[PDB]
């Protein structure tokens, strides 16, 4: 019992970690793309375009 | 002959009673073995879970 219920908790905190991968990792992906890239290009435009 | 007939008579009852009643005592060991068997099901059940 005290294996299985805690195997359950292990599965649940696997799942919770595994959903949190999708949000955290994409959180990193979206940190720069939506933010630095285009603005640098606009600052390149105003500098030199 | 008479006193031995009487004593063999009583020895009849006083051996029949054990050899039957403690056969039901063998059935006691059967019933208790079945309780071991029953808890040996609960082991696989929670195992499976």
């Amino acid at each position: 019992t005290d294996d299985l219920y805690e195997v359950a908790e292990a599965t649940y905190e696997a799942d919770s970690s595994l959903e949190a991968f999708q949000t955290a990792l994409d959180g990193v992906n979206t940190a720069i793309d939506d933010v630095a890239v285009s603005t640098l290009q606009t600052e390149i435009e105003e500098l030199t375009g | 002959a008479a006193v031995s007939a009487l004593a063999i008579g009583t020895a009849g009852l006083l051996s029949q009673v054990p050899v039957v009643g403690e056969a039901m005592g063998g059935l006691g060991a059967i019933i208790d073995a079945l309780t071991m068997k029953i808890d040996e099901d609960a082991r696989p059940a929670v195992g499976s879970f």
